[PDB]
């Protein structure tokens, strides 16, 4: 007697093409999607001054 | 009913057991032609009517 | 199995979560944010890794990285093997009752979400500290204790990323599902590098290159014998080739042709006279969600396989459960024999040729398991025929001369045979490609297709 | 297959028309058949096979 | 009966399967150039864009490495 | 015209301001008020609102 | 060879269909 997915129960989500872990907003620590692409490029900027850095005292 | 046999033979090379008739208020008839025990009506309306 | 209600109550405050958009994305903005997903996803999957001490120990998951949007020694090392493991998992356990979840209430439906997202981040953690105590870039001895910890926090934080930009897209800032779009994006760049790369490597001749199609160029402008030249560029060995794109182009066709497939039920709509039209049910009505299933438990099992055989390889049950060798010429390892081994699939057709039995095994596995996984994920998401017959008299759709029953009727008929029969078929589609070689896996090329036939439609829709 | 120009039938004999007519009448009755279940754009070549069987009776 | 049971249920299966390729519509020679057209133009531009990208990138790779 | 035109888009700056605002209060009630409801509660509202809006597609699809 | 076989006539097909359809299309008009 309980709906088997978020579909079923009206939620949407996923479908039996797609697959889909969200359907709503959970009180966790709520963050902007330019924030997120923001911390992407932040971590792709460090991780490659981890090389430049390294890079620099090996030529040391 | 001898015209809706003899058709049905020749059409589809059905025989029929007996053929029953109504006429509908829409004013065209309709036909229950019974199958012979032999012959599976559910091969035939699939195979020859394109019926699932 | 099931808690109380659930364990993960006192974690939800600490875990982040994108913000649901305020209001309805336009479809500009929606292709902009899975362009930017996109460039974002290529830039780590292609930016390398660090205390990379060398790159030639075996990996665990040779064959399954580019099928999972993973690329060796780079920073999606991780894929989303995280994202598909707890998605399936959680979705087939609440679908089958194993857990007490109750997702008619919004704060249980937060709380399952929030234990997916954090199950993600356990295997990513898992998979990351298991790579670097296997040590895929140099031992944990040579590496030593102040930069593995580096490492470990590299790999969580990517995989962290790759979660917030699964959610970003799934929650209607973007198009489809970061899985899927990572996939496509993954197995489309290596086709193409495949077929177009400008690199050269020392062969016995010399510098020649990789690209099959720059190969092609090369060889006839610089050999004056033509039939030489086509005779190298068409099945040289271990390098792409012209055979390949061959076998690319024709599953192409092959997989488009077949996911052409539907039956269509005659509907009707029950408020206006005339204006039928017809339902479809296509024959991949799973599309590749059961490869994907298949995929994601293949990958789990060779990597515990891996690394059980590391440490008990002495032990009989772990060599009748599977066992690894570094065949010749490489240092990676490969299955020879065990269960692993037979759920395993064939390197190519002369090789598959050289062992029937594993083969008809192997074949046997691949159209049960996929055609079990379509038939459960039917009944997991809403898509059985109860399902459909639900949407269809909430749309407000009947068929002309017969009842909702009998419309129920005939969606029992349809559906269950279409989820279990076209799972089978492709997973023969995936095992026929994958014997026929295309530059990438055939497989591959089948979920490529696919994901972009998903997107059309998702695009067509708007 | 489709239309029957014609032009094309006044060199056959009767009997090649009588032939050609009753493919014709088949392929028309059929064609209602098969259309009521299933959809066939094809219900518009009912049209076709009609005027093409008149214009059969019509040389002979 | 274990013996043909074992085939049975397999043959059964392929039989409703048979059944339903027979009734499915095919492609016809028009939806299939359409389709293949959309499914190669989506596919050359995310290979393209990702070709490009790993291009541009790798010699920056080697020099940074 | 020009007149109009300026204190159009003034008109329509202050407007998509406290659009914003009310969008955001409604999603503040909608997860306030459904956040309490019983299951079966739920679940009806759930189907009352995408009922509603099926509803209202249907009507702007049957304009001529 | 088989493979020399088949590569001949792929050759054979492919380059003959080409020339065929290139035929019609354009070198039909003249
Ligand atoms: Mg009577």
């Amino acid at each position: 007697q309980r709906p088997n997915s978020t579909r079923a129960a009206g939620a949407g989500g996923s479908s039996n093409t797609m697959l889909k872990l969200y359907t709503d907003e959970s009180p966790g620590l709520k963050v902007d999607p330019v924030v997120v692409l923001v911390l992407s490029l932040v971590f792709i900027f460090s991780v490659v001054a981890l090389h430049v850095i390294a890079k620099i005292t090996r030529k040391f | 009913k001898a015209q809706i046999k003899q058709a049905l033979k020749k059409l589809y090379d059905i025989d029929t057991v007996k053929i029953n008739t109504l006429i509908r208020p829409d004013g065209t008839k309709k036909a229950f032609a019974r199958l012979t025990p032999d012959v599976d009506a559910l091969d035939i309306a699939a195979t020859k009517l394109g019926l699932v | 199995s099931l808690r109380f209600l659930d364990l993960v109550k006192p974690f939800v405050p600490f875990l982040p979560e994108v913000q649901q958009p305020e209001s309805k994305i336009p479809f500009n903005q929606k292709l902009m944010w899975t362009g930017l997903t996109l460039l974002i996803f290529l830039v780590m999957s292609q930016m390398p890794l660090y205390g990379i001490v060398s790159s030639d120990s075996s990996d665990p998951l040779y064959w399954l990285r580019m099928m999972m949007a993973s690329n060796r020694g780079t920073l999606m090392e991780l894929g989303i093997t995280p994202i598909i493991s707890s998605g399936m998992v959680f979705q087939l356990l609440a679908g089958t009752h194993m857990i007490d979840v109750n997702l008619d209430l919004k704060s249980d439906r937060e709380l399952y979400q929030s234990a997916q997202k954090l199950f993600a981040l356990i295997l990513s953690v898992g998979t990351a500290t298991v790579y670097v105590f296997t040590g895929l870039y140099g031992p944990p001895s040579e590496l030593g204790a102040g930069i593995v910890f580096l490492l470990i926090l590299q790999l969580v934080l990517a995989g962290m990323i790759v979660i917030l930009l699964d959610e970003l897209l799934q929650k209607g800032y973007g198009l489809g599902s970061g899985i899927s779009l990572f996939i496509a994006t993954n197995i489309c760049e290596s086709i193409m590098w495949k077929a177009f790369s400008p690199t050269s490597i020392n062969t016995g001749r010399g510098p020649e290159y990789e690209g099959a199609v720059i190969a092609l160029f090369h060889l006839l402008m610089t050999w004056p014998n033509k039939q030489r030249a086509l005779q190298e560029a068409f099945y040289r060995q271990n390098l792409p080739n012209i055979m390949n794109l061959l076998a690319t182009i024709v599953v192409f066709a092959a997989v488009i042709y077949l996911q052409g497939f539907r039956v269509e039920i005659p509907v009707k709509s029950s408020r206006q006279r005339g204006a039928r039209g017809s339902y479809p049910v296509r024959l991949f009505y799973t599309s590749n969600m059961p490869i994907m299933l298949q995929s994601t438990l293949s990958s789990n099992i060779f990597l515990i396989s891996q690394m059980l055989y590391s440490r008990f390889s002495d032990n009989l049950l772990v060599r009748l459960f599977g066992v690894w060798e570094a065949k010749d010429g490489s240092s990676q390892l490969s299955a020879v024999s065990g269960l692993v081994y037979y759920m395993s699939p064939p390197l190519n057709f002369k090789e598959a040729l050289l062992d029937p039995i594993h083969t008809f095994v192997y074949i046997a596995y691949m159209l049960t398991a996929c055609a079990i996984f379509s038939k459960t994920w039917i009944e997991v998401s809403g898509s059985s025929p109860r399902d459909v017959a639900k949407q269809l008299k909430d749309q407000g759709l009947v068929m002309a001369g017969h009842r909702d029953q009998s419309m129920y009727k005939e969606l029992k008929r349809v559906i269950p045979t279409a989820a279990a029969f076209g799972g089978a078929c492709i997973g023969a589609l995936s095992v026929a490609s994958d014997l026929m070689g295309a530059l990438g896996s055939g497989t591959g090329t089948l979920l490529a297709v696919t994901i972009i036939y998903g997107y059309f439609e998702i695009a067509a829709k708007e | 297959n489709g239309k029957v120009k014609a032009g094309q039938l006044w060199s056959k004999n009767k009997e090649e028309l009588t032939k050609i007519l009753g493919e014709l009448k088949t392929e028309l009755s059929q064609l209602r058949i098969q259309k009521i279940s299933s959809s066939g754009a094809k219900l518009n070549k009912i049209h076709d096979l009609r005027k093409s069987i008149a214009r059969v009776l019509t040389v002979i | 009966d274990q013996i043909q049971e074992l085939l049975d249920v397999p043959r059964e299966f392929l039989k409703d399967g048979i059944q339903f390729i027979n009734r499915a519509q095919k492609p016809d020679r028009r939806e299939f150039i359409k389709i293949s057209q959309a499914v190669g133009v989506g596919f050359l531009i995310m290979g393209a864009v990702g070709y490009f990208v790993k291009l541009i990138h790798v010699p920056l790779n080697n020099i940074l490495v | 015209e020009e007149i109009r035109k300026i204190q159009k888009a003034e008109e329509e700056s202050k407007a998509e301001e406290r659009a914003q605002e009310r969008e955001k209060a409604k999603k503040a009630k909608r997860d306030q008020e459904l956040s309490q409801l019983d299951a079966k509660a739920q679940k009806k509202y759930l189907e009352r609102e995408r009922e509603k809006e099926l509803k209202r597609s249907m009507k702007k699809a049957t304009i001529r | 060879d088989p493979q020399i076989i088949f590569l001949y006539l792929f050759l054979t097909a492919f380059f003959s269909g080409i020339a065929y359809w290139v035929y019609k299309t354009w070198l039909e008009q003249f």
